[PDB]
DNA sequence: TTACCTCCATTTTTGTTCGTTGTATTTATTGCAATTTTCGTGCCAATTTCTG
DNA sequence: CAGAAATTGGCACGAAAATTGCAATAAATACAACGAACAAAAATGGAGGTAA
């Protein structure tokens, strides 16, 4: 994972009941950006026609 | 006995959770008629209009063309106050559903229906409309000269109009087609080694059932099924091997080298009733490096050979194809000339037989092939 | 060949490897399962085990 | 004969206020069926068409395509309600394959395992016999005397093979002893309801006890329940066997254009094969020692079809997995009641975090 | 960077995270010092002296680090790697005591209590009490909302029971089980239940008529009979038992 | 670009149903009005989560759409979230603030000795807010404020009164939220969770539904804002270990040793020794917990005149425990006291206890011993929830048919309701048992034969107060067990509708409601067993009787 | 042991209930909530109450 | 009525009858083209019916009387 | 010694809700007599083609 | 702008080949597929004990 600067305090109910409030600089630096790769196949075969 | 050196994986987990899978039920699909009826329901018709629409959409084929004439539909309605103009109005309303041009009587109607839904700003619309409306066989027969006379138009406008014509859709109902076509698994394989064609049944299609005999009558009856399957596959293998042996030349040099063999030859070679031979070879295929061929494909008629013997109709068809394939565009070969040309290699087929073979191969006559 | 490939490909104890991160692979390889052929079942296990 | 009414009439709703349940007569089962199933095969593999007299035949259960007969002489809506003379197929909607049942003619009578094995045994309680003796008689283990006549024997007396042979060698043809489901059918048919109820009521009123009191009360209550409704005891032994509509038991389509039979189709094929073999043996007039085991096997096949695994070993098709039967389809957590009627999936719905 | 709820610490009894936070801050502090010694070109002597003083800190640790065996290039590359924070190891049942954490906080010139004074970003006003700030190691689990989100208004239905399929891969609907039926019975909403049972799931003509009426701006249903009930009737009849509706 | 405007137009007033599985009671499906947002996650109001048992750590929800007009009107009139404030199993509110809201309202409504601005006089709540916002006075200063409160008149009208109250700045600021009709005494105290719930209950009983709906949102907003302003954090220095802990532990150890030797002496068998050790350790654990709590709940401060005073502490752990925002005593004791006794999944108790806490840290043996409770609490959720699902299925299937089908059957029969006293303290007074039931006979004066309550009278709060005044100890009421209605029950034999307050209506399926009300707590508490961590629930068996009040002793 | 066989076969022990009811030739009047849920009708409770009353007036 | 329906329930007196009456009036205003009795402000046909019921302009008796009068008018046009 | 009551052994039924999910090998033939279907080619009529 | 000729297709002919019901089929030496069976609770039948 990543090291994050964290503070423990209530903030206007945006961390109510196990929610997490995240800064925008976290998004601006691609700290939690992932890459996902997918495979698709096409098969050409023989037919009676 | 080889291993496939490449392949495609299957998308699934190797192991499933131990609970039994639910019984197979199925899943509905949307064909052309389902879509057309869905659009019919959401359209402001009356009740009689809806009945006529149901009758019309019932009679639409896969390509989207109306297979029955309107008299059949009006008769099928079963009422006497309804005229044919109401049927025409309902048909015109239906023809503008999605895809545009469905339920069209013929190609001209479909093209005109598709053309009527454009904008006037289109560069050459009236020219295309006139060409479709009046002079269609001229465009199909590749005249391009008398069409210029009748249309009173120069080269460029006619060419652009034809470009617009070849931009439409002649089979509007095939956009909503089937999901994925089926495929056939071959029964037997013919490979070549030692200059000989080895014949072997498909291992991936023939498993050996586990013998359930431990609780022991029922054991004897179960073995009866085993013996019956043994005899069945033995008969299939023997018939296929004999057929492959007879048609060795074709497997090597391709077409034009078949032999005119009938069920009598197989029956006498394997010492079996010809009805059994007919039964076993039905709807079964063999895989060769040349393709996949039905086991009944190698049986045909014959023609007399001048020097002696017979010639397979398949060989005659292939020879006719190869003769047509290398003719001069200026003067395409005719049927009589083709017969005269083939009557130098011992081939003796009547003009009628040549015409039948040409029609079977779906090749236009000489006058339509001239450049 | 049939028996060997059946065991290696369609057995109960043969699974796809977890590949989220190295820890998943290491943990999956060092696993002990009481289920499978010759073992217990999720319905006949008991409570002391 | 009017398309407006025809289209309207097929979407009408049926009005009701109650549900009635009872037994089914052979006449009722025949009335339900649109045809007779003879052969076990499901689909012909030379033309990929349902076979004649099979589990999917078009002449019995309906067309495989909308407004088309099987051979193809009549093909459009103008020919609705017209039976093709060649193939015998009706020209109508394909969805009628969901609501047309068939029937199978059993060569020998067969008992309904539900009215024999669900405690208390209805057949046993009606006949006042232990379940063990009924199970002996049904599965070809012992003989039962129907009528004593002038012999020392009495009705509902259990005899073995050697005892039956000795009785024949001693007396002759002055008494009737049988075995199998035919004997039970005859015993049920020959009994009376009102006389038995009156006699049992008098016996209960005369004697004083507790165990016999409860047993007689249960027996007279069962007799009264049978009398009040229109049911008759002999209907508990099946003669004609209904066949579910094909569209509710579809074949499993694999790859390559082929199909695999499901559990219900497997059980239907098994019972059909056993019935055909038993009928052929009956026509041939084979020795009885063989027809006995054949009838026992047919009884087992029917019992496995109706409720698999209730008595004896459960029949499995592959991978040592039991085959689902009609009873398993009805009951359980996965049955109709608790999976498709008391809770169902709906449209216009979504989900997210 | 991230603001968490203090109330979630005592009710879950996972105190360790808090400790991690404190120790994490200490680590970061060390890095800052080293970073300050690199922005201004301090000579290698002071750098290595401070790094050795940081490494020797502890109460009888088992690790002996001697930087006199390091060439200046190795020391400089080590400082370059440590400039973002000195990584710290605490074995599972032989970890770091609170006193060592406090000493490490003192070395980096940070308050020992682990709490600083924060300010509000919107009003610039100081929060009334000291707040705990530190560095914690966060992960991103493989439950992405891109996969969960799903909706359906009309699709394909099962062939036998004529009910919508289930699953996002099948483009299916959400199950309405027995307990939801019990809840709707408890409320007393009979029309909602009736339209859940017939016109959304199984009334083959009801679905079509409902869709047509919705398109026409007329909200009204004409319910019929579910197809699953007819399937049940056929399955019961196949057992040799006569069941039917009447009157 | 126009389909978005169309979509905004077609969902203006069109409720949607939100559902979360498992649906344990009728509050698992609720109807809301949509607000279109950008994203891929549903947003839920914080005040309904307690009804859904929903938290934001991966929970998913399903959404359904009503179609017909009757369905939409049912969603708005029956299933809307503003119609479900009171619980159908208790009559107590379920739309209740928790966690951050409770913590904020508790922090703002407290007092401190010699704060900034203590001893000044204010002309109303507005001057209190103006002083607090400018920094001239603290939220805990003790001031004297002129307050105007409105009391309801006998004919249903408000009469105003103005007076100088001694209060704090925070309570004065909070007073602007309370609607007119309530007394000032409700907010003139530190507000926990019970106080907020009782205040909402009073608001519903006095004013109505709509003022309660507005009041709840105002409370939520104020609590969020001031909890954010507080900056209340948690640190490792907050947990305080009492000095006398190990001493107590030492004593307990000795006792065990003694009885252990007594087991080797032949004067006591194995089971007696087991029970004695368990009871000794339970007593020691209770002593340690009480000592820790006593040490934690007091602070020393400087008075304005220079001498020392002692007040309630401002420790963060103490506030989070005392306010009732989140966390229970059984979870706070293990942080700075001792873990105590664990339990195996079969339910038995382990002899060896743990004498360490989470601030000090366990060792290997203590952790291995404590893993048993983790196994127990984890296996409970996985296995013993079927034992309650089956129970609620059977209850629903047995009680489904029962529906209120009449208005009054006319019976005189009933049952006698008396208080439930077990031990020295009253478990259930008479007021709670008879609240909302219909009397079967005329209730007499306690000392004379004079009618106090006419028969067939619904007992709302006023009648309960009248009964409490004269000290009535038993009242006969009508119950469904004796009802003359055929195929159902009548409205009077059932009594009050617990979720609305007034009498029940005809056509209510009370059987399903009762089955759900009985079934839900079992499943809920079974699934909530791992919070304590697998600790043992045992109270030392008392060996004596100790009276608490003057009076006579009677034996039966 | 309820009067109706639909509301009992839906619950538990389908085989025994169906066999007993079929032998007895029972009849179900569709009176409770579950039987009306099965056939997709208005439950005789709450918003669907009054309608049911009207029905019994026509009978 | 956009938030609660307490006033309409108080006027009608029963919560289950309120839904039926409101649905009847709403279906009158939706598929019958009747004019509302109160000035609507971007409202659906359900909230309009609820707000009409709040004012005391609509209930079972009023709807029945209006239906009977309109049927009498249909008879008058018929004869 | 009579009927009546009671305790031991065998059988049958059941065991939470969503979300995820997941099977395949192909299956009887086999010989006739009659039947129906299809092959090569002739013959004449109705287009296209031809120059004049 | 025309009638005489090439050209192609519909109909027809015997005759040879492909297709269908309809009674009639095995069958031996040999173990070897499993699994290894949960916890409670209620009901019914049988062997044993008892009032008389
Ligand atoms: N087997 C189950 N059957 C039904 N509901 C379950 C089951 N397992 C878990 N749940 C649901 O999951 C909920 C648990 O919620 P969640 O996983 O968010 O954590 P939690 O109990 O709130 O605690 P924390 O978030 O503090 O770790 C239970 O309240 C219950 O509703
Ligand atoms: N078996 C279950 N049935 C219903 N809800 C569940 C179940 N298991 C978990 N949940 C709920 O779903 C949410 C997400 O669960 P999920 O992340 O899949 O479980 P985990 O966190 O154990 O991986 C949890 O907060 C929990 O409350
Ligand atoms: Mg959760
Ligand atoms: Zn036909
Ligand atoms: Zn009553």
């Amino acid at each position: 994972g990543q090291n994050m600067r964290v503070a423990f305090m209530p903030w206007n109910g945006y961390n109510f009941e196990d929610s997490i409030l995240v800064s925008e600089r976290v998004v601006q630096e691609d700290r939690f950006t992932t890459i996902h790769i997918q495979e698709l196949a096409c098969v050409s075969r023989d037919t009676k026609l | 006995d080889t291993i496939y050196t490449a392949g495609t994986p299957s998308g699934t987990s190797g192991d499933y959770i131990d609970d039994e899978l639910p019984v197979y039920q199925g899943e509905t699909t949307q064909t052309l008629q389902d879509y057309l009826m869905w659009q019919v329901e959401l359209t402001p018709f009356s009740d009689t209009d809806r009945a006529i629409a149901t009758s019309i959409v019932d009679a639409v084929d896969e390509t989207g063309y109306l297979t029955v004439p309107l008299e059949d539909i009006l008769e099928s309605i079963g009422d006497e106050e309804i005229d044919i103009d109401e049927v025409e109005a309902v048909l015109k309303r239906i023809q503008r559903f999605d895809p545009v041009g469905v339920a069209a009587k013929d190609l001209r109607d479909c093209l005109l229906i598709q053309l009527s839904q454009f904008d006037k700003t289109t560069p050459w619309l009236e020219e295309a409309r006139l060409i479709i409306s009046d002079h269609l066989d001229l465009l199909a027969n590749h005249d391009f000269r008398t069409l210029m006379r009748v249309t009173r138009l120069k080269e460029d406008v006619l060419k652009e109009a034809v470009n617009l014509i070849q931009s439409l859709d002649p089979r509007p109902g095939q956009s909503i087609q089937t999901g994925e076509p089926e495929y056939v698994i071959p029964d037997v394989l013919v490979r070549k080694h030692n200059g000989h064609w080895t014949v072997e049944l498909n291992s991936d299609s023939i498993p050996r059932l586990q013998i359930n005999q431990h609780y022991a009558s029922n054991l004897q009856d179960a073995k009866w099924l085993i013996k019956s399957l043994e005899s069945r596959n033995d008969t299939l293998l023997r018939v296929s091997r004999c057929i492959v042996e007879q048609q060795q030349a074709f497997f090597e040099q391709g077409e034009e080298y078949m032999k005119p063999m009938v069920l009598a030859d197989i029956a006498q070679a394997v010492e079996m009733h010809e009805s059994t031979i007919s039964r076993v070879t039905t709807q079964k295929y063999l895989h060769s490096p040349r393709g996949i061929f039905e086991l009944k494909y190698f049986f045909s008629s014959h023609v007399n050979t001048e020097g002696g013997g017979e010639a397979s109709s398949t060989a005659i068809r292939a020879l006719v194809k190869k003769l047509i394939a290398a003719e001069n565009p200026a003067k395409p070969l005719s049927d009589s000339k083709l017969t005269s040309l083939l009557s130098e290699q011992g081939i003796m087929v009547a003009r009628r037989t040549v015409a039948k073979y040409r029609e079977s191969l779906s090749i236009p006559p000489s006058n339509q092939r001239k450049q | 060949s049939a028996a060997v490939k059946e065991f290696f490909g369609s057995s109960q104890l043969s699974q796809f490897m977890d590949q989220n991160n190295p820890l998943s692979e290491i943990t999956h390889k060092r696993r002990i399962s009481a289920l499978g052929p010759g073992g217990l079942t999720r319905e006949r296990a008991g409570f002391e085990v | 004969k009017d398309l407006l009414k025809f289209l309207k009439a097929q979407t009408k709703t049926e009005e009701f206020d109650a549900i009635k349940i009872a037994l089914a007569s052979p006449d009722m089962i025949r009335s339900w069926s649109f045809g007779e199933v003879k052969k076990p095969e499901t689909i012909n593999y030379r033309t990929f068409k349902p076979e004649r007299d099979g589990l999917f035949c078009a002449r019995i259960f309906g067309p495989v395509k909308d407004y088309e007969c099987l051979c193809g002489k009549y093909k459009r809506l103008k020919h609705r309600g017209v039976i093709c003379e060649k193939c015998g197929v009706e020209v109508t909607q394909t969805k009628v394959r969901r609501e047309r049942m068939g029937h199978i003619e059993l060569a020998s009578p067969t008992a309904h395992i539900w009215f024999l094995k669900s405690l208390p045994s209805r057949i046993g309680l009606l006949l006042d016999m232990p379940l063990r003796d009924i199970e002996r008689v049904l599965y070809f283990e012992s003989y039962v005397v129907i009528e004593g006549g002038m012999t020392n024997l009495e009705r509902q007396q259990i005899l073995t093979e050697e005892q039956y042979l000795d009785a024949l060698e001693e007396f002759g043809d002055e008494f009737d002893a049988k075995m199998g489901a035919e004997a039970i059918q005859a015993l049920l048919k020959s009994m009376d309801l009102e006389q038995e109820c009156e006699q049992l009521r008098e016996e209960l009123n005369e004697t004083n006890s507790e165990t016999k009191r409860k047993k007689l009360t249960k027996r007279i209550k069962l007799l009264e329940a049978f009398v009040q409704s229109g049911n008759k005891p002999e209907w508990m032994i099946l003669t004609v066997l209904p066949v579910l509509p094909p569209d509710l038991r579809p074949l499993v389509p694999l790859d390559g254009g082929r199909f695999a039979t499901s559990d219900l189709n497997d059980l239907y094929r098994r019972v059909i094969n056993r019935n055909n073999r038993l009928k052929r043996l009956l026509d041939l007039a084979a020795p009885d020692i063989i027809v006995r085991n054949e009838k026992r096997m047919l009884q087992e096949a029917v019992d496995a079809l109706l409720d698999n695994g209730r008595r004896g070993r459960a029949i499995t098709g592959s991978n040592k997995r039991p085959l689902k039967s009609l009873a398993d389809m009805i009951k359980g957590k996965q049955g109709r009641f608790r999976q498709n009627l008391l809770g169902k999936r709906v449209d216009y719905s979504g989900r997210s975090v | 960077d991230i603001v968490l709820n203090p109330l979630g610490v005592p009710s879950r009894m996972n105190i360790g995270q808090i400790l991690e936070t404190h120790l994490g801050m200490a680590a970061k502090g060390i890095g800052d010092k080293i970073n300050a010694m690199l922005k201004q070109q301090q000579e290698v002597a002071k750098l290595r002296e401070f790094i050795q003083r940081a490494y020797d800190l502890g109460a009888d640790v088992r690790q002996k680090v001697d930087l006199s065996t390091f060439s200046d290039e190795e020391v400089m590359r080590l400082a370059e790697n440590l400039r973002k924070g000195m990584p710290i190891a605490t074995p599972v049942f032989d970890g770091a005591k609170e006193a060592e954490i406090k000493e490490l906080l003192k070395l980096g010139d940070l308050p020992t209590s682990g709490q600083i004074r924060l300010y509000d970003g919107r009003t610039g006003e100081q929060f009334e009490r000291p707040v705990t700030v530190g560095y914690m190691y966060m992960l991103k689990l493989n439950h992405l909302v891109d996969d969960k989100m799903h909706a359906r208004s009309t699709g394909s239905y099962s062939l036998v029971t004529q009910q919508p399929l289930g699953g996002k891969a099948q483009f299916g609907g959400q199950r309405f089980g027995e307990m939801e039926v019990w809840a709707l019975e408890a409320y007393g909403a009979a029309y909602t239940l009736q339209e859940m049972l017939t016109v959304k799931s199984d009334d083959v003509n009801g679905r079509t008529k409902m869709y047509k009426n919705i398109v026409d701006g007329n909200h009204q249903m004409e319910p019929g009979m579910p197809e699953s009930f007819n399937v049940l009737l056929k399955e019961i009849r196949s057992l040799g038992i006569n069941i039917e509706l009447e009157d | 670009a126009v389909v978005w405007d169309i979509l905004d137009e077609v969902i203006r007033e069109h409720p949607v149903l939100l559902n979360r599985a498992p649906t344990l009671h009728r509050l698992g499906i609720q109807a809301f009005e949509p607000v279109l947002i950008e994203g891929k996650a549903i947003q839920l109001h914080p005040l309904v989560c307690a009804a859904y048992n929903a938290d934001f750590d991966g929970d998913q929800m399903a959404v359904h759409v009503p179609l017909t007009l009757e369905a939409q009107l049912e969603a708005r009139a029956l299933m809307m979230s503003t119609n479900n404030i009171l619980s159908p199993a208790n009559g107590e509110p379920i739309i209740v603030p928790s966690q951050d809201v409770v913590l904020g309202l508790y922090y703002m409504t407290r007092d401190c000795v010699n704060a900034k601005g203590e001893g000044m006089v204010l002309t109303g709540p507005k001057e209190a807010e103006r002083l607090y916002r400018s920094g001239l006075a603290s939220l805990h200063a003790r001031v004297k404020v002129r307050i105007t409160e409105y009391e309801k008149d006998a004919n249903g009208e408000l009469v105003a009164k103005t007076s100088l109250k001694d209060t704090t700045v925070g309570r004065a600021i909070l007073w602007m939220i309370v609607p007119k009709g309530l007394p000032y005494s409700i907010v003139n105290q530190a507000l926990g969770k019970k106080a907020i719930s009782k205040m909402l209950n009073t608001c519903y009983r006095i004013l109505g539904l709509k003022p309660t709906v507005i009041f709840a949102d105002q409370i939520m907003y104020t609590g969020f804002a001031y909890a954010a302003r507080s900056g209340a954090s948690v640190g490792i220095d907050d947990m305080v270990i009492p000095e006398k802990k190990h001493e107590i532990i030492s004593e307990a150890e000795a006792e065990v040793a003694e009885i252990q030797e007594q087991f080797q002496s032949g004067l006591v068998t194995a089971g007696e020794r087991y029970n004695k050790v368990i009871d000794i350790w339970a007593a020691a654990n209770d002593r340690v917990s009480k000592a820790m709590m006593d040490n934690l709940q007091t602070e020393t401060v400087i008075n304005r005149d220079g001498q020392e005073e002692k007040q309630v502490s401002f420790n963060s752990i103490y506030m989070m425990a005392d306010s009732g925002a989140r966390g229970s005593a059984a979870q706070i004791r293990q942080l700075a006291g001792m873990r105590g006794l664990m339990a195996k999944p079969d339910g038995s108790i382990i002899e060896t206890p743990i004498t360490a806490n989470f601030r000090e840290g366990l060792n290997v043996l203590q952790y291995f011993i404590s893993t048993h409770g983790a196994r127990k609490g984890l296996a409970d959720t996985a296995l013993k929830t079927a034992n309650s699902g089956y129970l609620t299925r059977r209850l629903v299937d047995v009680a489904q048919d029962l529906v209120v089908t009449e208005d009054d059957c006319g019976t005189h029969e009933g049952i006698m309701m008396t208080p439930v006293i077990e031990g020295g303290d009253v478990k259930e007074p008479l007021r709670d048992r008879v609240l909302g039931r219909v009397t079967a006979e005329d209730v007499l004066k306690p000392g004379t034969a004079d009618i106090l309550v006419p028969r067939n009278t619904l007992l709302h709060e006023q009648w309960c107060d009248l009964l409490e005044e004269n000290s009535v100890d038993a009242v006969k009421v009508r119950s469904v067990v004796s009802c003359d209605t055929d195929f159902g029950v009548c409205a009077h034999c059932y009594g009050r509708d617990l979720a609305r307050g007034h009498i029940i209506n005809k056509g209510e399926a009370i059987g399903v409601i009762a089955a759900q009300s009985i079934g839900e707590p079992g499943t809920q508490l079974t699934m909530r067993t791992f919070h304590i961590g697998g600790a043992a629930s045992r109270a030392a068996a008392e060996s004596s009787i100790q009276v608490k009040n003057k009076g006579s002793i009677k034996l039966s | 042991a309820t009067e109706s066989f639909i509301s009992a076969a839906s619950f538990q022990e389908t085989t025994r209930v169906l066999t007993e009811a079929a032998v007895a030739g029972k009849r179900d009047e569709l009176r409770g909530l579950k039987e009306n849920v099965i056939v997709g009708r208005l439950i005789p409770a709450g918003t669907g109450y009054a309608y049911h009353q009207d029905r019994m007036r026509r009978r | 009525a956009r938030v609660t329906v307490q006033d309409a329930v108080e006027k009608i007196g029963n919560r289950f009858d309120l839904v039926l009456v409101a649905a009847r009036r709403a279906r009158q205003m939706q598929v019958g083209g009747k004019d509302p009795l109160v000035p609507e402000e971007n409202d659906k046909t359900t909230v309009i019916a609820l707000r009409e019921i709040e004012e005391g302009l609509i209930n079972n008796q009023i709807l029945d009387v209006r239906e009977r009068q309109e049927q009498q008018e249909q008879e008058a046009a018929e004869l």
